[PDB]
């Protein structure tokens, strides 16, 4: 609606018989692949990200934000547990740090 | 093909040019409408050969390689469900049905392979289960609901697609 | 050629063979040379 | 051509107005397109027709 | 020629693979929208008769 990308803001300018909107938007770039997991089995319980995704570079598992690669160690503060992990399709084993 | 009538019309003004200009503008804006609606993305994404979307079945909406204009099953049903001198000419549209089908297939592939990320820039692949978890979180329902009801939700989606198929096939 | 308007001295150059002078819309604008201007009019 | 939409609107308006002005100089089947000429050349009945 | 709809690229889809961006760009674009047209009035009597 306000430009291609994630709209940040816009500025109006006049014209002879109309208006010109300068739309400032955020466009992600410099992609990189990772391996994901819907949840994490720890102590026989499934952990899901509070806000973000579980990714692994090659060996380690972090929880990052969706729109920007900012990996962080998985913790009980940035994940929430919901039942055992015999039902989630594609759950992965890992340790959830307890601070 | 009447010289007398043509001569009479000459001295009647320039209404013919106005009418032709109006009709030309109408045709141009029709082409613009189709282009604006269907040409949102300028990259023709292709669906992968392995179709593992967490149990969801899009075969009814994805293009069929049987080449019935390379239109999906529902697209063929829709196309078969619509029943279509004196200087009156019908101009062909700029975009053919095949190209429009290509655009729709690209949009479908982008949606099912990368979610909304392909509309804000470069398409970012993501498992369809995780994309649906994103959307469930978007409507205010946590992710665990999906990840625990994945099979049920996939079955319900497939049943809904089948019901749409039946409604378009039989019901008029 | 009948008309109503204001006659003024014209800076335009009529060649010896030219009598009338028309602007766009094919309405007489000058006559042999005097420019013709419609009498002041408008809305109220 | 960065302001094509605005320029197109202006062009449409100007072209319609110019078409009207040009249409102001058509006979439509009359002896002449100049009302003054008709009045000065004809008497009431055929003048009004 | 026959117009091309765009570059054809297949997304590397996999059931356990995601693509995350590491950088961003601040893109400024321009959208031009007409808002008015010339206000013209016509004296019908003068135009028809003069
Ligand atoms: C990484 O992702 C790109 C597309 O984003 C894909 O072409 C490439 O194959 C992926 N890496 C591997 C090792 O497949
Ligand atoms: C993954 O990240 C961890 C921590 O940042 C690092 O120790 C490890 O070497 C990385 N592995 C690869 C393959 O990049
Ligand atoms: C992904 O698909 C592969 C087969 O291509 C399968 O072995 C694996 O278990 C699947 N993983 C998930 C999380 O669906
Ligand atoms: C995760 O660990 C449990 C026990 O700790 C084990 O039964 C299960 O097989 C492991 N998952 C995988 C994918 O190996
Ligand atoms: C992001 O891009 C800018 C230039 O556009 C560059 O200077 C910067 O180093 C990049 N950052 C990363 C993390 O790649």
């Amino acid at each position: 609606f306000c430009g291609k990308g994630y709209h940040l803001m816009s500025f109006p300018q006049s014209a002879p018989h109309g208006v010109v909107f300068l739309h400032v938007t955020y466009v992600p770039a410099q992609e990189k692949n990772f391996t994901t997991a819907p949840a994490i089995c720890h102590d026989g319980k499934a952990h899901f990200p509070r806000e973000g995704v579980f990714v692994s570079n090659g060996t380690h598992w972090f929880v990052t934000q969706r729109n920007f690669y900012e990996p962080q160690i998985i913790t009980t503060d940035n994940t929430f547990v919901s039942g055992n992990c015999d039902v989630v399709i594609g759950i992965v084993n890992n340790t959830v740090y307890d601070p | 093909d009447s010289t007398e009538c043509s001569n009479l019309l000459l001295q009647y003004g320039s209404f013919c040019t106005q009418l032709n200009r109006a009709l030309t503008g109408i045709a141009v804006e029709q082409d613009k409408n189709t282009q604006e609606v269907f040409a949102q993305v300028k990259q023709i994404y292709k669906t992968p050969p392995i179709k593992d979307f967490g149990g969801f079945n899009f075969s009814q909406i994805l293009p069929d390689p049987s080449k019935p204009s390379k239109r999906s099953f529902i697209e063929d049903l829709l196309f078969n469900k619509v029943t279509l001198f004196n200087g009156l000419t019908v101009l062909p549209p700029l975009l053919t049905d095949e190209m429009i089908a290509q655009y729709t297939s690209a949009l479908l592939a982008g949606t099912i392979t990368s979610g909304w990320t392909f509309g804000a820039g470069a398409a970012l692949q993501i498992p369809f289960a995780m994309q649906m978890a994103y959307r469930f979180n978007g409507i205010g329902v946590t992710q665990n609901v999906l990840y625990e009801n994945q099979k049920l939700i996939a079955n319900q989606f497939n049943s809904a697609i089948g019901k749409i198929q039946d409604s378009l096939s039989s019901t008029a | 050629l009948t008309g109503t308007g204001v006659l003024t001295e014209s800076n335009k150059k009529f060649l010896p063979f030219q009598q009338f002078g028309r602007d766009i819309a094919d309405t007489t604008d000058a006559v042999r040379i005097l420019d013709i201007t419609p009498c002041s009019f408008g809305g109220v | 051509s960065a302001l094509g939409k605005l320029q197109d609107v202006v062009n449409q308006n100007a072209q319609a107005l110019n078409t009207l002005v040009k249409q102001l100089s058509s006979n439509f089947g009359a002896i002449s397109s100049v009302l003054n000429d008709i009045l000065s050349r004809l008497d009431p009945p055929e003048a009004e027709v | 020629y026959t117009m091309s709809l765009g570059a054809e690229n297949s997304v590397a889809y996999s059931n356990n693979s995601i693509a995350i961006p590491t950088n961003f760009t601040i893109s400024v674009t321009t959208e031009i929208l007409p808002v008015s047209m010339t206000k013209t009035s016509v004296d019908c009597t003068m135009y028809i008769c003069g």
